[PDB]
C-alpha cells in the first residue's frame, strides 16, 4: 500500500466504451453516464461521477488506470 | 490540467470441422447433442426485450457425419466472439 | 474480436440464421428495425431465409406479430431449421387494424400503418408509504 496511493471503484455496472477520468488540477475525477441498458425486468439509465482527493504528495503526471473483466479499475498514482 | 486515459485488457483429411454463427444466442439458451453419428444444434432465443420490439427465436440444425465418425472424439466450443465450432481435434 | 473490442477481421468457412438489428434509439413515448415516424408507422425485416407461405403476419390487440418457422431444408452445410415470432409495439395513434405489409424479392417484409385512431393521453406518481 505504501508507496503508491491507489482507490478501488466497481466499474461493473458501466461498459468499458463509457468510461471517462481526467485528472484536472491535484483532484483526480472519474466520469460514466450510461444509455439505457436492456436488462431483465426492464429499460435501466444509470449515471455517476466520483471524485477521488489525490494527496498533494501524488503527481498529476503518470496516474495509471487499469479496468479487470470483473469490472474493478483501479486508480493508482505514486507519491513523490 | 489534461485528462487521464483507462487502459488494461488482453481439415482435409484426419479431422472434421463445423463452426457456425451464434448470433445473440446465449450458451444457456445453445445446446449441442450428437445422437449416432449427425452432429445437432439448437439456438432457441425466449421472448426478450430486444431493443425496438419484442423478439424470439430457434434455430435446430443437423449436420451429417461422413461416415468414418464416432460421436465421442468430436469436441465443440462456443467462442466469445460468437462463432460456435464442432471439431475433432 | 479482442477484449477492448480491437477486431481483426475472419470469414472462411460456414455460418448459420438470424441477422442484427437497426438504427434506432430510446426515451420515446412509442415504446433491421422500426422507422416510425410523424404520421407514418413503417417497420422493416431481413425474412430472406423464410419463404412466402412460411411467413404469417397478425394483430393480436396493437402488437402486430411476425411469425416465422421453416423445417429443415438443404442449405449448404447440412439439414437447418429456423423459427422466430418478431413483435412491434405500435402507438395509441396508430390503427391496430389498416396494417400493410410488402415482402420483396430480396426477402425483406416492410410493413406499414398510419397514425391516427385514438386520442392518446397520459403522466400520473404515486406516494410512498414508509
Amino acid at each position: 500500500s505504501e508507496g503508491k496511493f491507489q482507490a478501488f471503484l466497481d466499474v461493473s455496472h458501466f461498459t468499458p466504451d463509457e468510461v471517462t477520468v481526467r485528472t484536472v488540477d491535484n483532484l483526480l475525477e472519474v466520469s460514466a453516464r450510461h444509455p439505457q441498458r436492456l436488462d431483465r425486468h426492464g429499460f435501466v439509465s444509470r449515471e455517476f461521477c466520483r471524485t477521488y482527493v489525490l494527496p498533494a504528495d501524488v503527481d498529476p503526471w503518470r496516474v495509471r488506470a487499469a479496468l479487470s473483466h470483473d469490472g474493478i479499475l483501479n486508480l493508482e498514482a505514486p507519491r513523490g | 490540467m489534461a485528462k487521464i486515459i483507462l487502459r488494461h485488457l488482453i481439415e482435409g483429411k484426419s479431422h472434421f470441422q463445423i463452426l457456425l454463427d451464434v448470433v445473440q444466442f446465449l450458451p444457456e439458451d445453445i445446446i449441442i447433442q450428437t445422437f449416432e453419428g449427425w452432429l445437432l444444434i439448437k439456438a432457441q432465443h425466449g421472448t426478450r426485450m430486444d431493443e425496438h420490439g419484442f423478439i424470439s427465436r430457434s434455430f435446430t440444425r443437423q449436420y451429417k457425419l461422413p461416415d468414418g465418425v464416432e460421436i465421442k472424439d468430436l469436441s465443440a466450443v462456443l467462442c466469445h466472439d460468437g462463432i460456435l465450432v464442432v471439431e475433432v481435434k
